[PDB]
Order: structure tokens, then sequence, then C-alpha cells
């Protein structure tokens, strides 16, 4: 399984896709910003939030051993680091 | 651990096939009714080795290597000796 | 044994096996030994003595199991 | 919101759900297994738990209304000893006031899971329907803790469609379950 994360100027999304192209599960900024009334502007805290969300949902769906492949340049950013931090904090094994 | 492995107390069944020619040996006996095994070793076999245990019978093991009967039977008894030895003490 | 050949222990030997046309001639083979490779040994007949140079493990096993005697020279 | 995620989770994994024609749930069902001081929560669909804690009656809470009638079901398919498309239903309860199960009439009492060896992960489904009025079920068997043939051939399209057209698949739930060491004892109980 792979983790495709699209970071934008406003929100940031994280998608999990099966080999057939179908989405196993997804966690974005907007919907959970409507639900939890959390800050809608892109932040590392928000990334941690949706990271813990995606974590929980993947754990409830029984999704383990997920592959995360960020672009080589921005992979050193604090946001992605705390994304992998929030993901690993869920108890998953990369 | 034991040595002699008193077969007369156990039950032996043979199953052969045709096609590679294979001779399969099967040994079945009651664990709790065995007086040739030590007290903790028995209960140990009833737990750790329970994978080989069924509701209708206690210990059933099958082995096939050589075309001969008592060779595979000796393999079975050897497996018994190993399970007993590992149950008793390392 | 099933051909009705010689039963008793004493006369049995390689020579008797030669007379029974059940042996392989080895004129070009120097220092010829005799070995036994196991096969067709399931539920074979009992009380038969065999004298050979060197017998394999499973051969001695098979023979001794049914009560036979293995003579190693 | 949560609904669309439940839809994508429902129709995005198991094909047997489409074979049963059961529509995607709009209802937020919450199921919680309570055993001793330990609580195992299936929550979202596709959770993985052991049959050990699944051997007891769980707790079903979704938007409780005690002036209304509901229908609770729990089914599983390992395919068992028979050809595919045959469904195995562990629990059937009808005429349930509110979310309280004890007040509901139990047609098919709860049967703890008994998966085979090397059979993989099994789909366990909680099907919850709405009732316009009490539906009398006649011809249906009255099962015991040990029974076989009556539990099988329960497949949805020949049951949910034919028997009751007034029952809409409001609530739904799913969890996956596999083989454990407690199967042998259950099988021993089934052979007696």
């Amino acid at each position: 399984h792979r983790l495709r994360v699209i970071r934008t100027q406003h929100h940031i999304e994280a998608l999990v896709e099966h080999r057939n192209g179908q989405v196993v599960v997804s966690a974005s900024t907007r919907e959970w910003a409507i639900k939890k009334h959390l800050y809608s502007t892109r932040n590392v805290v928000a990334c941690e939030s949706v990271g813990r969300v995606l974590a929980e949902r993947c754990l409830e769906a029984g999704i383990n051993f997920m592959v995360y492949h960020p672009t080589p340049w921005e992979a050193a950013s604090d946001s992605i680091k705390r994304l992998q931090h929030a993901m690993t904090e869920g108890g998953v094994v990369l | 651990q034991a040595n002699d492995i008193p077969v007369d107390r156990l039950t032996i069944s043979y199953c052969r096939s045709s096609g590679k020619v294979n001779s399969k040996a099967e040994v079945r006996f009651h664990l709790a009714s065995a007086d040739w095994i030590a007290e903790p070793v028995r209960l140990k076999l009833a737990v750790k080795h329970k994978n080989r245990i069924n509701r209708s019978g206690e210990l059933i093991l099958t082995s096939e290597c050589s075309r001969y009967q008592f060779r595979n039977l000796a393999d079975c008894l050897q497996k018994l000796r190993d399970m007993i030895a590992e149950a008793s003490q390392p | 044994i099933d051909l009705g050949r010689v039963d008793p222990t004493q006369p049995i030997d390689l020579t008797q096996l030669v007379n029974g046309r059940g042996v392989t001639i080895q004129p070009s083979k120097r220092d010829y030994g005799v070995q036994l490779v196991e096969e067709g040994a399931d539920t074979f007949k009992a009380k038969v003595n065999i004298e050979v140079q060197m017998a394999s493990e499973l051969a001695i096993a098979a023979i001794e199991k049914n009560g036979g005697v293995v003579t190693t020279a | 919101p949560y609904h669309k995620q439940r839809l994508a989770e429902y129709c995005g994994l198991y094909r047997d759900l489409f074979h049963g024609a059961t529509f995607v749930p709009r209802v937020p069902l919450h199921v919680a297994y309570a055993v001793g001081e330990d609580d195992l929560m299936p929550v979202y669909h596709g959770n993985e738990v052991t049959p050990t804690e699944a051997a007891q009656a769980p707790e079903v809470t979704y938007e409780a209304d005690e002036g209304s009638l509901w229908t609770l079901l729990l089914t599983n398919l390992d395919g068992h000893l028979l050809e595919p498309d045959a469904e195995y239903v562990h629990w059937l309860v009808t005429n349930i006031p509110g979310n309280r199960v004890t007040e509901g009439q139990e047609t098919c009492p709860y049967l703890p899971p008994f998966p085979a060896r090397g059979s993989g992960f099994h789909r366990f489904a909680f099907l919850l329907f709405k009732q316009d009025k009490r539906i009398d079920f006649s011809g249906d068997t009255r099962p015991s803790p040990c029974y076989q043939l009556a539990q099988r051939t329960f497949h949805t399209f020949d049951f949910y469609k034919k028997h009751q057209d007034a029952m809409t698949p409001a609530g739904l739930a799913f969890f996956q379950c596999r083989w454990d060491d407690s199967v042998t004892r259950v099988f021993h109980q089934l052979l007696d």
C-alpha cells in the first residue's frame, strides 16, 4: 500500500490507494476542519491532526505496513517529518 | 526424557501412496494415560505441542522419509523423544 | 526365498548364489566386494542368514528386523 | 463527511456486499464489545479482533429511540463446508425497542465465531434495519446453541428481499476475524 500526500497553499490531503486504483481510505484538511472546527489554513499542527486521523482510520480499517514516498527536495521539511512522526505515533510499522 | 519408547503402549497405522512412491507412518496414543512420561512433561506436551492434538485423540504424529516402515516409525519416535526432551528441560 | 531355493542357514553362501544364476560375473573387476542396497524389503520372509563383505545400514536394519543374521567379513 | 467515507469503505472492499444488494448505510452505528475490565471496540468497518472476546454478546448503540422498532442481524461467511454464496448467520434479533437488545425478541441466539485453520480473514457483518411495524416471521427455524443446516443458505437476496420489503438497511457494521486456539473447544461442543 502507498500513501499519496498532496500539499497545497490552503489545505493538504492524504490518500491511500489499492493496486486497482480504488481508494482504501482518505484524510483531508477541509472536511475535518468543518467537523472539528480546527484552523483551516495549512499548518504543521493541522498536518499532525490529519496524520493522526489517517492513522486511526487505517488502524480501524486494518491497514498496516504502508509505503510513504515524498519528493526528494521537500522531504526534509518539518511538516512531512512531523507527518511521519504523527503516523509512526499511531503504532504503525514503516 | 525417555529412550526405549514402548511402542506396544502406542498405536501404529500405515498409509502408502502410488504415482514418486511414498510410505507414510502414523503414530497415535493417549498422552494423559501414558505412565512412561513424567508428570510435567505430559501437561507440557498438552499445551505447547497441542497443535498435534485433537478432541477425539491425544497425540497423533505422521512422518515419511524412507520407503521402509520402521524407518519412518523411528522418525516418529525420534520426534517424540525430541518433544519430550524439550518439554522436560533444555 | 520364494523360488524354493535353499532354506537352511549353514549351506547358504555366495557360491550357492552363483549356482542359482542370481549373481553377476566380475572377471574384469579386481578386488571385488559384495554390498546390499535396500529394496523390495517390505514384509519379506524371515529366518535367513546372509554373509556379505560390507552391508549398508538399511540392509542390516531390514535383515535384523525380521530376525535375519548379518555376517560382515 | 463520515457518511461518504462509510460508503467508500463499504463498496470499496467486499464484493459479497454487492451480491447481497444491501445499500450503503447512512446511519452512525456504534458497536462496543465489553468483557470484564477490557473493552474491544470494532467502530469503523474492517476491524480485526480475536474470537476470544467475540464469544460474548456485544453492545449496540445507534441514535436510541425507545418509541421505535428495529431489526438486528449478525452474519459471517467463511464459506464453511459448502459451496460459495451460502451465508452463515450467527445472530438474528427482531422487534427491538430502542438500542436495547434485551427487550428485543431473539429468533437466532448469539453464536460465537468458529473459523477454520488457514481459512484467512472472515467478514463479520452487523445488519440493522428500520421497522414500520412488527413483522411476524413464520416458517423460520428455532435454533439451538448447536445447529448447522438451518444457519446456512441464509444469503441476503433470497431473504432480505423476499421476506420483508418494508425493512431498509439503515445501520451497518463490519469487522474481520480469523482463527484462534479456542476453535477446538467450540468444535468439540458442536460434535456433542
